[PDB]
């Protein structure tokens, strides 16, 4: 067959640093999505890239502000 | 690496992870091409530059 084109069974994924991994439903049948996450220096401001529905936008500030609950 | 070999240039940069591609060639490819291979921006970026900042 060749060279493994992945690892093995997922325990050797070995945590990322802020990237979570997303379980999404989709028309190939549902697979995984790797939803990515850069925490920017900057001064409090939201951007959202990456093809998203608005859906994802307010899922983004309602886990965001119950962050907001949170910070203490 | 064929446009790179092909254009002469001969000394590349590419990612860790594509380690595993290189082996369905033969030396022609394997040893005009000398590869160095990195996972990181970082490295990359000190291998690029020229001066210091």
């Amino acid at each position: 067959l060749g060279i493994p084109r992945y690892r093995p069974d997922k325990a050797e994924t070995e945590p990322q640093v802020g990237t979570a991994q997303g379980l999404a439903w989709t028309p190939v049948g549902g697979t995984l999505l790797t939803i990515e996450v850069a925490a920017v220096p900057g001064s409090g401001k939201l951007s959202l890239t990456g093809q998203l529905g608005e859906v994802m936008k307010e899922s983004a500030q309602a886990a965001l502000t119950y962050l907001r609950a949170h910070t203490q | 690496l064929l446009a790179a070999h092909q254009a002469g240039i001969h000394k590349i940069v590419l990612p860790k992870d594509n380690e595993a591609q290189l082996e369905e060639l033969p030396k022609e490819v394997l040893e005009g091409l000398e590869i160095k291979l990195v996972e990181d921006v970082g490295e990359v970026l000190e291998y690029l530059l020229l001066p210091e900042p």
